């Protein structure tokens, strides 16, 4: 039947969401040095069919990291905004997710959800490469648990 | 008890090498030249 | 019975040009001490199919400045004049045998600056600009050297017919006569089709994007197939001027395998050549060719059309 | 009022005001603003969510972090209602469908629903009901908008009491899929206009105005079954809206009479797509229901509230629609039109 | 020469691999073709392997079970599906099995480790545990004086 | 002490010019850039495969907070206050009251997941060592309010990560 259908067509479409995360990783302070050690000959990142792509037309998945001012938020909206659908932003960090140890200065916006939809947030300062690999892995299977075609289906 | 922490062994560790180690290697100027217009020469014939 | 041939030259290229991105990958990784896609399928062979459908089916945003013909015009005559590109190739037997096949393959090179052209126009960016002029600056300069190269090489072969090359190219490669031009051919492809070190037109961290710019999942991957489509070929043409192999009639199996694996060799320098060298300047890449590769040029095709005079060995055109 | 639904702070993202909103369908042109209008003070948020979470994403960073709580919900299950509104200080509801749909159709998004939400609410003990409907609801209205909002209008009526039901007008605002749309008519050749529109005044009110009589309805105390309507402060004639339009569209403009027996062709044939029904039958009868200009119900004023111009918030929208061409122009450079205003 | 051992090891993986099926099984989903020793087995099925040979790294690796604590895992492959005892020989922070020793028996230790919850009906909520402050008062039950 | 690093001389014979004039025109120190790119593709990639392996870690591993308790089975924390006022972030918040019997036990011990840096400061200022920092690292989240821990969350991750760090700080506590 038809509910079969767009089941498969559903699966389909994710398998190919969950594997090329194309990354904006827009880290600003030392949650970016970590990041790169899942970049890494260590860890790589492009083993798991995502390979960091500058020009945001053409990205999926949003890293943001570091700690977050009120000069860079005007700049981190207008890039989120270009950024196309489907798209996503990881909070990596204690200072992107809620502010982190930087939180009551007068000059840091207590964490990127704030101005930005979060849909993963790592905990760490700085999390280490495993822990952050271990939040991609944990937005794939995000991917994976998504009922886009069902919803328009059943409108 | 007796002191136990990280310590160098009493005859002290093994050579360490600071040096730009690039080497020497190929061919003379002169040969590549002449093997290189000698195949030019073959290539020619 | 003729569309069968078409369909079974052109699927082919979109197919080796997809996984050409993949074995970039993948090599590049090793390059650089690195696995590349392994997870997506059995040694990541499914991944191509994964992104490329990806970049079928994400958003295709169009930019409010952007002048919509020209931004859907320049990635179908980019795409378009690749797959024509194709079709005089000498491949056993050549699908269009253009007695002129060379200049035809010339004449199709000459016109991928539009593509580069009108996308960096159409963007209307002014990161998209600058790129666009100096990008087709580059290209366009290392038109005459490549024109030149070809001259010295196709003098001794007898005409501009791309079969003939072929018979020609019998004994010995033709490397080993021509071999100064053969870097000089080499190096000048990879300043045409924009690829590391010759890698000014996307400079992913300079240039963010060069002359793709605002590209996503629709124009982008035509122009990333694009780019990977002409890189496929090039090979295809120095694995015919330059080194080939025998053709013997009974057997045109032979000569297929042989032609290919020199085509898959070349193709894993362009992708190894990438890995190491850094990136040109512009001002340098404009400068090794007009001084340090012009007067090289210009020298060897008068050693190359007075070398058949000389020795009473030119070429019959037949 | 219990204790912990105390307001005190004073009206920030984490301050505390005492509205727990149960915003129905946010993921909408109204929902999107009314929580951010609820967010901006503090006040929990409960709202359903059918829906997939990714287009439900954009609401997440609209209030401090656990106040926007996003629930499961089904449009026909009374149980689902039951859950997400068993603790609400106050229930809002702004669910309805602007086209034709397979699994639901008119009144199965305006007469279930609505009144099934009110009358478990009202089981649920709940203090207030802010359901819409729009203010030219009316069953003898040729348009089943208008048949299905009175109805609806009703259910809510005798169900809840104490059902302040909102009579809205036309709305426009950033997405509001009535500015957008006349400005997407250049795609379908020459501009269709049913008897040239001639004979056709409208009321269209800013949006942030229509949240913000929301929000200050639920802070009032008056309600309690009153019948608020919502107008802007002025009204253009058809033609007038489309020459304003197009104006600051800086599009050039085609209005070409086209008799309704071919809107019935049009209405349809956008609607056989198995996607998004651009046009619908009763979206081209609707266009000539001319918006009445009734006193007796009471306007935005009553609230507390005053109505921005159509004309003082047009590029805000409809900047995206003209090309780069005239992207840099504002106000000063398009007059307003004819006002024909009451 | 040197050839035809490498090859031999490539066919003895299938052998160690309990047949096609196995590797396929395991290409598919660990993605990584090697036989190892088997050096223990935990309450939950995730299969442990060490090889010295192989350098620091992938000196000790896990295939996961297909099944733990409800959640169906064959494509769903999870860092926080290790249990705590294993943790520790398994990111190599101690070269000491549990199944050689086990922890010390207590109590309050949780029979079963559970993956990661966040996302499902059974992820964590935060709340407030302090009890009250400001007592109200309480009148007698008739309105109005 | 000090050694120039760029001064040079280039040889100037026949053979050094020549041998310069090659190398520019024959690409030699080109090709050695290639040269060794090869001897690294045809080397073992260093590539951890993730979860099925882990790059290697320490028994003082910093991360995800677990409140312990004594061997009995009763809570180590003692309301001793002394972590915050070491706590950089100020994170953690600690109010206690007297118990039924009367022994203090935190009433809430909420560490703002996302306001530490997991400095270790916190464990080296518990006199009964009761908040330590797990081994667990991956414990990332989907909405910001589960980072946000409370006492009851921390207690469940001292009962279900308590071998590891008992482990862990039975074998580095004489460092310590
Ligand atoms: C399996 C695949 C096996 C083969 C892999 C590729 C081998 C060749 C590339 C790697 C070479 C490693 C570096 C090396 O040999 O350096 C020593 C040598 C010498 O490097 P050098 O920089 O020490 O040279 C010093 C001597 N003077 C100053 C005179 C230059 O490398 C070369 O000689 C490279 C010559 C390259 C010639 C390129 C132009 C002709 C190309 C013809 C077509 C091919
Ligand atoms: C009887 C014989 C008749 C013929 C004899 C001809 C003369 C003898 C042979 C001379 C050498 C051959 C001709 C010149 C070639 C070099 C041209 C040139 O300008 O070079 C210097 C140029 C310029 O060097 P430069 O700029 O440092 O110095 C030149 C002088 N100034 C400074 C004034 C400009 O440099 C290069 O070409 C460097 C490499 C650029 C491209 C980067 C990628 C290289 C990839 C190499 C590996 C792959 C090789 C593949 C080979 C083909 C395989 C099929
Ligand atoms: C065997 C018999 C012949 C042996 C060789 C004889 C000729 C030797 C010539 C030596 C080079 C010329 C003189 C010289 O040193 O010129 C240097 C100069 C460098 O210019 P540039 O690199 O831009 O730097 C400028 C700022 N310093 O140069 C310049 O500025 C001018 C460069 C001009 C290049 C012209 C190239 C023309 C095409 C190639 C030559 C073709 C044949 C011409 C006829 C030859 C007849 C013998
Ligand atoms: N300018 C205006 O906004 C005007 C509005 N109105 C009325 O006000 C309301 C406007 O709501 P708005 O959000 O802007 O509308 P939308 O155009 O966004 O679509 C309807 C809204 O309700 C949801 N919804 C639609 N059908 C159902 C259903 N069967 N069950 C549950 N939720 C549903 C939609 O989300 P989803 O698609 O995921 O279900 C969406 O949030 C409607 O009642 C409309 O008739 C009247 C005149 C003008
Ligand atoms: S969260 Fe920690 S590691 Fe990341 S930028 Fe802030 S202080 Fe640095
Ligand atoms: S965790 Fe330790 S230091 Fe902190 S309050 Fe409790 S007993 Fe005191
Ligand atoms: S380790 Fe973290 S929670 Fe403990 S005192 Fe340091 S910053 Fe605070």
């Amino acid at each position: 039947r038809g509910e079969y259908v767009v089941a498969k067509l559903d699966d389909l479409v994710n398998w190919a969401r969950r594997s090329s995360l194309w990354p904006m990783t827009f880290g600003l302070a030392c949650c970016a040095v970590e990041m790169m050690h899942m970049a890494a000959p260590r860890y790589d990142m492009d083993r798991f069919g995502v390979v960091f792509r500058a020009s945001p037309r053409q990205s999926d998945v949003m890293i943001v990291a570091g700690t977050l001012t009120n000069k860079m938020a005007p700049a981190l909206r207008k890039v989120y905004d270009q950024m196309p659908e489907p798209r996503y932003v990881v909070s990596m960090g204690s200072c992107a997710n809620g502010g982190g140890y930087y939180h009551y200065s007068y000059s840091v916006v207590r964490g990127c959800d704030r101005i930005v939809p979060v849909d993963i947030y790592v905990p760490g300062c700085p999390p280490t490469a495993e822990a952050l690999l271990y939040g991609i892995l944990q937005l794939q299977r995000k991917i994976k648990r998504e009922k886009r075609l069902r919803i328009w289906y059943r409108r | 008890s007796k002191v136990k922490q990280d310590m160098p062994p009493p005859g002290g560790y093994g050579p360490i090498d600071y040096k730009r180690n690039l080497p020497r290697r190929g061919l003379s100027g002169y040969s590549m030249f002449a093997v290189g217009i000698g195949t030019l020469l073959f290539g020619y014939w | 019975m003729f569309m069968i041939n078409i369909l079974s030259l052109i699927i082919p290229i979109l197919l080796a040009v997809a996984f050409l991105t993949l074995v970039e990958r993948k090599v590049l990784g090793y390059m650089q001490l690195r696995k590349g896609p392994n997870v997506v399928g059995p040694y990541g062979l499914l991944q191509p199919i994964a992104d490329a459908l990806k970049l079928v089916t994400k958003e295709p945003l169009r930019p409010g400045t952007s002048s919509i013909s020209m931004f859907i015009i320049a990635p179908i005559l980019g795409l378009s004049l690749a797959l024509t590109m194709w079709v005089p190739l000498p491949m056993p037997y050549p699908l269009i045998n253009m007695n002129l096949g060379v200049l035809f393959m010339l004449a199709m090179s000459s016109l991928a600056v539009y593509s580069i052209l009108w996308s960096g126009w159409a963007s209307n960016s002014k990161y998209a600009l600058i790129g666009a002029l100096r990008a087709v600056a580059q290209t366009i300069s290392y038109e005459v050297t490549l024109a030149i190269i070809l001259l010295s090489v196709l003098l001794m072969n007898g005409s501009y017919t791309l079969s003939t090359l072929i018979t020609t190219q019998e004994h010995i490669w033709m490397i080993f006569t021509s071999w100064p031009l053969a870097m000089m051919w080499f190096i000048s492809t990879l300043a045409e089709t924009n690829r590391a070190p010759f890698d000014l037109t996307e400079g992913e961290s300079e240039l963010v994007s060069g002359f793709n710019v605002e590209y996503a999942a629709g124009p982008f991957a035509m122009f990333f197939m694009a780019e990977y489509a002409n890189i496929i070929m090039m090979n295809a043409f120095t694995a015919i001027l330059f080194l080939g192999a025998s053709h013997d009639p009974h057997t045109p199996e032979l000569y297929t395998i042989n032609f290919v694996l020199k085509t898959l060799a070349l193709t894993i320098t362009f992708l190894w050549i990438r890995a190491s060298y850094p990136r040109f300047r512009y001002d340098q890449l404009m400068h090794l060719l007009w001084k340090s590769f012009l007067p090289l040029t210009l020298a060897l095709c008068m050693w190359h059309i007075s070398l058949p005079i000389m020795t009473a060995s030119i070429p019959p055109q037949s | 009022l219990h204790h912990a639904l105390i307001p005190h702070g004073k009206g920030g993202r984490s301050s505390v005001s005492g509205i727990v909103a149960t915003v129905f369908g946010a993921t909408g042109f109204l929902g999107r603003y009314v929580v951010n209008h609820l967010g901006r003070m503090g006040s929990q948020v409960i709202v359903p969510y059918r829906c997939e979470p990714y287009d439900t994403m954009h609401l997440r960073p609209m209030g401090d972090l656990g106040q926007i709580i996003f629930m499961e919900w089904n449009g026909k299950d009374k149980d689902s209602i039951r859950k997400v509104v068993e603790h609400s200080n106050v229930v809002i509801n702004l669910v309805g469908r602007e086209w034709e749909t397979k699994n639901f159709d008119f009144e199965d998004v305006f007469v279930k629903i609505p009144h099934a939400i009110a009358q478990v609410s009202k089981e649920a003990g709940v203090e207030k009901l802010i359901h819409i409907s729009h203010l030219n609801a009316d069953i003898k209205s040729p348009s089943r908008y208008l048949r299905s909002k009175a109805v609806g209008e009703k259910e809510v009526r005798a169900a809840f009491p104490e059902a302040t039901i909102i009579k809205p007008s036309d709305i426009f605002g950033r997405e509001d899929r009535f500015l957008n749309y006349f400005a997407s008519m250049r795609w379908f050749g020459g501009v269709p206009l049913i008897s040239l529109g001639k004979e056709t005044v409208k009321q269209p009110v800013y949006i942030v105005d229509v949240s913000k009589g929301i929000i200050n309805a639920i802070k009032d105390p008056d309600a309690k079954g009153k019948t608020f309507a919502f107008v802007g402060p002025n009204r253009y004639l058809l033609f007038d809206l489309v020459q304003y339009i197009f104006a600051v569209a800086y599009r050039p403009f085609l209005p070409y009479p086209l008799p309704h027996f071919a809107y019935r062709w049009v209405g349809r044939l956008f609607e056989v797509s198995p996607f998004e029904p651009w046009t619908t039958r009763d979206k081209v009868e609707r266009v000539h229901m001319s918006d009445m200009t009734l006193p007796h119900l009471p306007g935005l004023e009553d609230l507390g509230i005053q109505a921005t111009p159509l004309e003082l918030k047009a590029i805000e929208v409809l900047r995206r629609h003209r090309t780069y061409r005239w992207l840099t122009s504002e106000m000063e450079d398009v007059k307003p039109a004819k006002t024909v205003n009451i | 020469m040197e050839l035809v051992q490498v090859l031999r090891r490539g066919l003895q993986q299938v052998s160690g691999h309990g047949g096609l099926r196995g590797y396929l099984r395991v290409l598919f989903r660990a993605n990584d073709v090697r036989v190892g020793t088997l050096v223990g087995e935990d309450k939950y099925g995730n299969k442990y392997y060490e090889d010295n040979k192989q350098f620091f790294g992938r000196h000790r690796w896990v295939i996961y079970t297909t099944e733990m604590n409800g959640r169906d895992t064959f494509w769903d492959v999870d860092g926080s599906m290790v249990p705590p005892e294993w943790h520790r020989w398994l990111h190599c922070m101690t070269d000491d099995p549990p199944t050689t020793k086990p922890p010390t028996a207590r109590k309050y230790i949780w029979t079963n480790h559970k993956f990661n919850v966040s996302g499902t009906p059974q992820q964590y909520v935060p709340y407030s545990t302090t009890r009250k402050k400001i007592q109200e008062w309480v009148p007698p039950s008739t309105p109005y004086k | 002490t000090y050694k120039f690093v760029n001064m040079r001389e280039p040889s100037m014979d026949m053979k050094s010019v020549t041998d310069r004039a090659a190398q520019t025109l024959l690409w030699t120190e080109l090709v050695r850039g290639l040269g060794m790119t090869l001897s690294y593709l045809f080397r073992e990639p260093a590539t951890i495969n993730y979860p099925f392996e882990k790059g290697p870690l320490s028994p003082r591993f910093r991360g995800e907070h677990a409140l312990r308790r004594y061997p009995s089975g009763e809570e180590r924390c003692i309301a001793c206050k002394l972590c915050e006022a070491v706590c950089p972030a100020q994170a953690i918040t600690i109010e206690a009251e007297p118990r039924a019997d009367g022994s203090r036990r935190t009433t809430r011990y909420d560490i703002d997941m996302t306001k530490c840096i997991y400095c270790g400061f916190c464990q080296e200022a518990c006199p009964v060592d009761a908040i330590v920092e797990g081994p667990n690292f991956e414990f990332s989240t989907e909405t910001h309010e589960e980072l946000l821990y409370n006492k009851e969350k921390l207690l469940n991750n001292g009962d279900k990560w308590e071998a590891e760090i008992a482990a862990n700080i039975q074998a580095d506590y004489l460092y310590r």
